[PDB]
């Protein structure tokens, strides 16, 4: 269906300690598959990804050379921001940006994205229109006359229109065995009593991609949403995520309870009961 | 491939 | 807005000279290029808020520095004759990739073994002759300067007390007297193109201005020829 | 490993014709492109700066591409005039060293765009000097002791000068490589 | 200067076998800053070796990491995550139940 392909920068300022970390990651869809990091014994665009290890080494020498320079850029954004709030140069401070684009299945852009975050809080982000900003304080308005002076954005829609969804395409054609192919959840129900008188139904679903899925419990055509306890959707470290809804069951009853997933991987929702 | 930008604040 | 100081420069080898530049009033950072015939225009140093930011394959003889007042300063000290060339100056808003650079006029280089080969131009100015004027109903004079070295002249015309461009031709590139010598002097010639009409009327005076660049006064001279300063031969005509 | 190259050196066109520059450069990751025109005494002017993702930009007569994938430019110029007569030079702005840019120039075109000859008109005339040459104009663009200059018609007509320190010379002969007795 | 405290859950990579290898994961979300302090438990002793991902953030600017490590359960041993994080008044313990 649809894909996208998403950048992740993080500057968090060490006053006295030296240089700022900076940690960057690139996400096609769930799926990790460039890093950098600032520091390591030889800071490099390291891939995550079987099918990226497929390019050159000119690939690998630009998109290192782009995150040094990304790095050494938010490092003079740290100083220029205490300036813009009159904030201590003893504290530490966190720069976020991210950028990327979203495409269908038709292998068209939906929609860019560029925002940018300053202590957790939103800061100056290109609207959807690729053409304007949207400032969150008057801080953030003198970053945005000098971005609108430089035509920074005309850049932007430029690669979000043509760089971005083009080299989406190519990943997705090289890596069609893992990102277009959707790995179902294996779901089973498990019984706990938690006293005599009183149970609880547990629905799994394990190893599954992508994360997005819908686990809802129903008793004998109804669901109890407000009262399943529902764990966020949590990654098992290969690639894959897991996730459980629990419900707190009378003892006797637990043939009146059903589990509902969804996922896009299945070709229809699944049904399971505890099957004792 | 990332985004070949330089914009300070 | 990006200007460089001083324009021209004629020194001898391993002396020392001085680049400045003042960018736009906007602008925070400053850029230094080198212009040579051998390997055109290569980046230097290039300096941002007082601070170095990038840095090319530059000497460890050229020293630079940027100024709080923005403005930046170039040393080339051991001067040889290879660093004779075009050295710009260029400045932009930021480090901003989507924005571009300024380039300054740009400040020109020569460095010589020993100044004693270094010439003032002679200049004689030339009136059109009558086969022209009732040909072409046009007058064309010609500006002759001659015996000069190096080639930093500057020529310009002037028409009763004030320059004018139209109908107006220089040679682009100085040509050689003896090719066949090492340092051999320089020549240039000039067109101005007027009305048959006006160059009749005598009460037109036309001027040719050359504007020659030689010794700055850091250079020693002890020869007895007069200095080979930076001066202007000049000739004048009348209708 | 960055080194901008411009095809060809030199190039002498006729008014009115539309011209190609081309460009090219090593795979590296620039930020843009620019062009930029050299003339005398006047500084760098630039003409159109191409973004890293873009691949046209126009403006008026002037129309410059970017191929990142071959890693070439094309500058398109459109109805030549005499006043485009000028030096292009092909910049790029690459990643050099570990988080910097520097801006790479090229060899340089330098470009004539002759002009028509309205009234081809050869005549060869002898002035005097003031206060005290030989002048061969109107040549149409075709075809030791003794200095001649080239013609000079971009800085309008044809001009070349020849002068002598010498008795024997002649303003009706200079080599033989309307002369009025 | 927002702070967001982080949310801890502790589980396994495959489903819990006495003798058999797996990898006990710690997974932290919903913090900020990024400045966090994880470290995996076993018998109330921190765990050597343990790798970490590498630091994303989600729609909401909060940060999300995940420890793991590989082990043997077994039926005696019992495993935790220790986080430490500035908007916590002390270090939080969270023990591994076998079917969460
Ligand atoms: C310049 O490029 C064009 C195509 O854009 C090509 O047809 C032409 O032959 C090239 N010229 C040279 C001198 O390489």
């Amino acid at each position: 269906g649809s894909h996208s392909m998403r950048y992740f920068h993080t500057s968090v300022s060490r006053p006295g300690r030296g240089e700022p970390r900076f940690i960057t990651v690139g996400y096609v869809d769930d799926t990790l598959f460039v890093r950098f990091d600032s520091d390591a014994a030889s800071p490099r665009e390291e891939p995550r990804a079987p099918w990226i290890e497929q390019e050159g080494p000119e690939y690998w020498d630009r998109e290192t050379q782009i995150s040094k320079a990304k790095a050494q850029t938010d490092r003079e954004d740290l100083r220029t921001l205490l300036r813009y709030y009159n904030q201590s140069e003893a504290g530490s401070h966190t720069l976020q940006n991210m950028y990327g684009c979203d495409v269908g299945p038709d292998g068209r852009l939906l929609r860019g994205y560029h925002q940018d975050a300053y202590d957790g809080k939103d800061y100056i982000a290109l609207n959807e229109d690729l053409s304007s900003w949207t400032a969150a304080d008057t801080a953030a308005q003198i970053t945005q006359r000098k971005w609108e002076a430089a035509r920074v954005a005309e850049q932007l829609r430029a690669y979000l229109e043509g760089e971005c969804v083009e080299w989406l395409r190519r990943y997705l054609e090289n890596g069609k065995e893992t990102l277009q192919r959707a790995d179902p959840p294996k779901t089973h129900v498990t019984h706990h009593p938690i006293s005599d008188h009183e149970a609880t139904l547990r629905c799994w679903a394990l190893g599954f991609y992508p994360a997005e899925i819908t686990l809802t419990w129903q008793r004998d055509g109804e669901d109890q949403t407000q009262d399943t306890e529902l764990v966020e959707t949590r990654p098992a470290g290969d690639r894959t995520f897991q996730k459980w809804a629990a419900v707190v069951v009378p003892s006797g009853e637990e043939q009146r309870y059903t589990c509902h997933v969804q996922h896009e991987g299945l070709p229809k929702p699944l049904t399971l009961r505890w099957e004792p | 491939t990332r985004l070949a930008l330089i914009a300070p604040k | 807005g990006v200007t460089q100081t001083p324009k021209h420069l004629i020194t001898a080898t391993g002396q020392r000279v001085t680049l400045r530049c003042s960018p736009r009033s906007g602008d925070l950072s400053v850029y230094w290029y080198q212009q040579s015939l051998d390997q055109g225009l290569q980046f230097l140093i290039q300096y941002y808020n007082g601070e170095e930011r990038a840095k090319g394959n530059i000497l460890e003889r050229f020293s630079a520095q940027q100024f709080p007042d923005l403005h930046s300063e170039l040393n080339l000290s051991s001067l040889e004759l290879g660093d004779s060339a075009l050295y710009f100056c260029a400045s932009s808003v930021g480090l901003y990739s989507t924005d571009t650079q300024y380039f300054g006029p740009g400040t020109r280089l020569t460095v010589l073994e020993d100044l004693k080969n270094v010439f003032p131009p002679e200049v004689a100015v030339f009136e059109p002759s009558e086969a022209e004027i009732s040909h072409t109903q046009k007058a064309t004079l010609v500006c002759l300067a001659t015996g000069f070295y190096p080639d930093h002249v500057e020529l310009s015309w002037w028409v009763n007390g004030k320059e004018v461009h139209s109908g107006v031709c220089t040679d682009p590139q100085p040509l050689k007297e003896q090719p066949a010598l090492n340092d051999s002097r320089y020549a240039l010639s000039s067109r101005l193109r007027v009305s048959a009409t006006f160059w009749q009327n005598p009460r037109n005076h036309f001027r040719c201005q050359v504007q020659f660049y030689g010794l700055s006064e850091n250079d020693e001279w002890t020869q007895d020829r007069a200095k080979p300063v930076t001066q202007i031969v000049s000739a004048e005509a009348w209708g | 490993k960055q080194e901008v190259t411009q095809i060809p050196a030199a190039l002498s066109v006729p008014e009115g014709e539309n011209l190609v520059l081309n460009c090219s450069f090593t795979d590296s990751a620039i930020y843009n492109l620019q062009w930029f025109r050299q003339d005398p005494g006047k500084g760098l002017t630039s003409l159109l700066l191409i973004q890293s993702s873009q691949r046209e930009q126009t403006s008026g007569r002037l129309n410059a591409s970017l191929d990142k994938s071959s890693g070439r430019s094309t500058l398109y110029i459109a109805a030549s005039q005499p006043g485009d007569s000028a030096t292009y030079l092909c910049a790029v702005s690459l990643g050099t060293g570990a988080g910097s840019y520097q801006l790479t120039f090229g060899k340089g075109t330098k470009l004539s765009v002759i002009p028509y000859i309205q009234n081809p008109d050869p005549a060869v005339y002898q002035l005097r000097d003031s206060k005290s040459v030989c002048l061969f104009t109107d040549f149409d663009s075709q075809t030791s002791d003794v200095y001649i200059t080239d013609k000079c018609v971009l800085d309008k007509s044809n001009s070349a000068v020849a002068w002598s320190n010498k008795s024997d010379f002649a303003c009706a002969n200079a080599f033989n490589n309307f002369f009025p007795s | 200067m927002i702070q967001r405290t982080p949310k801890i859950q502790v589980y396994s990579r495959h489903p819990a076998e006495n003798g058999k290898s797996n990898f006990l994961n710690c997974y932290v979300s919903g913090f900020h800053p990024s400045d966090i302090e994880v470290d995996l438990l076993k018998n109330g002793e921190r765990i050597e070796k343990v790798e970490h991902s590498d630091l994303s953030f989600s729609k909401d600017w909060s940060f999300y990491l995940l420890y793991y490590t590989e082990f043997t359960p077994t039926e005696k041993d019992e495993y935790a995550c220790r986080v430490n994080h500035v908007t916590l008044s002390q270090p939080k313990i969270v023990k591994w139940d076998r079917d969460m």
